[PDB]
């Protein structure tokens, strides 16, 4: 029986491995469920200094 | 640094064993992760368990 | 002033603890697991957070 163990790493740090998906637009200073590299959440967005 | 697509081994109906821990095996195409250094061998059947 | 803002600073802080869990993040238990076994999960946040 032919065996592999695929250890996936979810740690805070940039990724490399990504699943198939579409990168959308990005919009401003309005209320948006956003995910930023992997880190998904819901809220607005505004630019830092 | 290369894209996963865990559709092609989930939906392939030929591995008798698929056992995810930590993570769902249906949303494996949709997290990015870090690294997922995978492992290969062959055992015996009845120490898959 | 200080003991009031001690209490508000250790129930922040707690949102940070697993309680168990495999990750203190709602959203990172959501976007991982299925419903029979995310749920497993959020009860013990709630039972933490609560």
């Amino acid at each position: 029986y032919r065996v592999v163990v695929l250890s996936f790493e979810l740690l805070h740090a940039p990724a490399t491995v990504c699943g198939p998906k579409k990168s959308t637009n990005l919009v401003k200073n309005k209320c948006v469920n956003f995910n930023f590299n992997g880190l998904t959440g819901t809220g607005v967005l505004t630019e830092s200094n | 640094n290369c894209v996963a697509d865990y559709s092609v081994l989930y939906n392939s109906a030929s591995f008798s064993t698929f056992k995810c821990y930590g993570v769902s095996p249906t949303k494996l195409n949709d997290l990015c992760f870090t690294n997922v250094y995978a492992d290969s061998f062959v055992i015996r059947g009845d120490e898959v368990r | 002033v200080n003991q009031n803002a001690q209490a508000l600073n250790t129930l922040v802080k707690q949102l940070s603890s697993n309680f168990g869990a495999i990750s203190s993040v709602l959203n990172d238990i959501l976007s991982r697991l299925d419903p029979p076994e995310a749920e497993v999960q959020i009860d013990r946040l709630i039972t933490g957070r609560l």
